[PDB]
């Protein structure tokens, strides 16, 4: 999961 | 500028994020947004004009910030939904299973349901704990944006998710999406803010  | 949830703003003439919610802190106007969008004192612009600066943020650990605006700014109790608006009425926390929509400058207004609470995201920077997950889709640029029920209850601000190579998780089924937001209630009590409602 990544920022957005 | 008229401050509406979901609209674009820039941080130090480089990154883009989306507005979460209009708030006040005594006589100071502001808006809540994601912590990873800027550092304290970073300048926020809307439409090329300086609107205020990052007053505080916590990222990683949590992912929250509020930008104190100049008094020229007009705070509004609304979230953008295409050319229409959703009125902010309060901040009752919805439970898992509840339907929820989010608004931001990249994918616009998207709805889905809350699927889990108290999720940890392990971002390159460090872990962010206590996030709620929904399966409404989202894209790079939507961070900081509003999560709200159709009934007007403000839920939180976009943190991140399992974005694919096209920049969003809209092209994978809802079943496989993990879009995470930071709960609004802790941000409001941490900074002593009150939500603008209408």
């Amino acid at each position: 999961a990544a920022p957005a | 500028a008229n401050i509406v949830g979901g609209i674009e703003y820039s941080i130090n003439n480089a990154s883009l994020c989306s507005v979460g919610f209009s708030v006040t802190r005594g006589a100071t106007k502001g808006f809540v947004t994601a912590g990873h969008c800027g550092t304290v004192n970073a300048t926020a612009r809307i439409g090329g004009a300086v609107v205020g600066t990052f007053a505080a943020r916590v990222f990683p650990g949590n992912d929250r910030a509020w930008v104190s605006l100049t008094s020229a700014q007009t705070l509004l109790p609304r979230v953008a939904n295409g050319s229409s608006f959703v009125t902010v009425r309060g901040s009752t926390e919805a439970a898992v299973g509840a339907a929820v929509c989010r608004s931001g400058r990249t994918t616009g207004y998207q709805c889905g349901t809350i699927t889990a609470k108290n999720v940890t995201a392990n971002y390159a920077e460090g872990a962010v704990r206590g996030l709620t997950q929904g399966n409404a889709c989202a894209g790079r640029g939507d961070s900081g944006g509003s999560w709200i029920t159709s009934a007007g209850q403000a839920q939180g601000v976009m943190s991140g998710g399992n974005v694919q190579s096209n920049g969003n998780n809209c092209g994978i089924p809802a079943s496989q999406r993990s879009s995470l937001f930071e709960r609004l209630q802790p941000i409001l009590s941490q900074y002593g803010l009150s939500l603008v409602t209408g």
